[PDB]
């Protein structure tokens, strides 16, 4: 009883889709399933690191509240579309991608110039539309790795050399996960009946693996609890 | 400093006593120099 | 005398005039905070430099991005570069 | 008496925040009291927060 606690283990990971995923923790003692599920859900939904678009720069655009000749979408709409772009960066922690397109057609994420470290999870994510044969778009996109939701207003506080006219700030939502759910069910181990199994369903943007996210959440929880371990 | 307020109509002599001068022209500002 | 809208304003630093163009009007797309100078104007002083600063400034606590500049010029007055 | 006029237009993006007044179409009105984090919102069985 004192040392009869069974340590949960990552049993099976089910990847039903590119974004949707399911993970299983088993075995779990009575009552521990709900606690672990709630803690993991609260940690994952708030403190998951991820990469997001921070700054944009178009050659012919001076400010967001403007229009470009030959594009159907407004500059503000283009920034909003870029805000939802999903990109994974390995080591640089800050990347500057370049996009160049011409001719009539939908300019999507697949037209971004190839970089070895970065990877576009959704190449079909539409960015804008060119509705003229002579219309050409050239764009520079800054991608930064962070945590949580950091609006551009807070980032304005930085004052090194101001900003050149034409650099558009984009609100960054670094959180890769968007939906987390959990449920506890009966678990069968040997001949023990009072055991629980936790199933966690995660819907994300595809830029993080469920196992890595679970490991990061567990590490964060352990680091936080280390303060209570030594109360002093 | 003061304890009460007295109000009465003003004699011409007292009105002249109040004034530091006599206004004789309607001009206000030169509008060239202020 | 008349009031001239020029980029040359007395008793202002070079940093304040950085946003202003050669015509004395703020650039389109520049982000101006409270107290920033938008249009540089000088008013003739008294008969007694001889120019006082009456330039338009952003009201305190008001921010934003300049998106449009419209210049109306009375006939007989030479138009500037922005117009 | 006036020679020239110059008009400058400034655009500001106002985001929502506590104290802003919202309402409905049925006479219900109020002000935002707190911008609560996502994990603190109530959620259904599927985990979708309100």
């Amino acid at each position: 009883s004192v040392t009869e606690f069974l340590k949960p283990r990552l049993v099976d990971i089910e990847q039903v889709s590119s974004t949707h995923a399911k993970v299983t923790l088993e075995p779990l003692e009575r009552g521990f399933g709900h606690t672990l599920g709630n803690a993991l859900r609260r940690i994952l939904l708030s403190s998951m690191p991820g990469c997001a678009v921070t700054e944009v720069e178009i050659d012919g655009v001076l400010h967001e509240y403007s229009t470009k000749e030959g594009v159907q979408e407004d500059i503000l709409e283009i920034l909003l579309n870029l805000k939802g772009l999903a990109v994974r960066v390995q080591g640089k922690d800050e990347v500057i991608l370049t996009l160049n397109k011409s001719g009539i057609g939908p300019v999507t994420a697949a037209d971004i110039t190839h970089d070895g470290d970065v990877e576009i999870v959704k190449p079909q994510h539409v960015i804008c539309h060119l509705t003229d044969e002579n219309a050409s778009i050239s764009m520079r996109i800054k991608v930064q790795r962070g945590r949580g939701y950091v609006p551009a207003s807070t980032r304005i506080h930085s004052e090194e050399d101001e900003r050149p006219i034409g650099r558009l700030l984009v609100d960054a939502c670094y959180s890769p996960v968007e939906r987390i759910a959990y449920n506890v069910e009966a678990a069968r181990v040997e001949q023990r009946t009072d055991l629980d199994k936790l199933v966690i369903e995660m819907e994300t943007n595809g830029t993080i693996d469920p196992e890595e996210a679970i490991r990061r959440a567990a590490t964060i929880l352990a680091e936080q609890l280390e303060a209570f371990v030594d109360l002093r | 400093e003061f304890d009460a307020i007295k109000i009465a109509l003003a004699s011409p002599d007292m009105i002249r006593s109040w004034s530091f001068g006599e206004v004789k022209k309607p001009e206000t500002i030169n509008y060239r120099t202020f | 005398g008349p009031e001239e809208i020029t980029a040359d304003i007395p008793n202002v630093g070079e940093a304040a005039l950085s946003k202003l163009d050669e015509s004395g009007i703020v650039y389109i797309g520049a982000e101006v905070t409270g107290g920033d100078i938008l249009v540089g104007k000088v008013t003739p002083k008294g008969e007694t430099s001889d120019v006082k600063d009456s330039s338009l400034r952003v009201p305190n606590g008001v921010s934003g991005t300049v998106i449009d500049v419209q210049v109306f010029t009375r006939d007989g007055v030479e138009k500037d570069k922005r117009a | 008496g006036v020679l020239k006029i110059v008009k400058v237009y400034l655009a500001v993006k106002r985001r929502i925040q506590p104290g802003d007044k919202m309402a409905g179409r049925h006479g219900n009105k109020g002000v935002i009291s707190k911008i609560n984090p996502i994990e603190d919102m109530p959620y259904d069985e599927n985990g979708t927060p309100v």
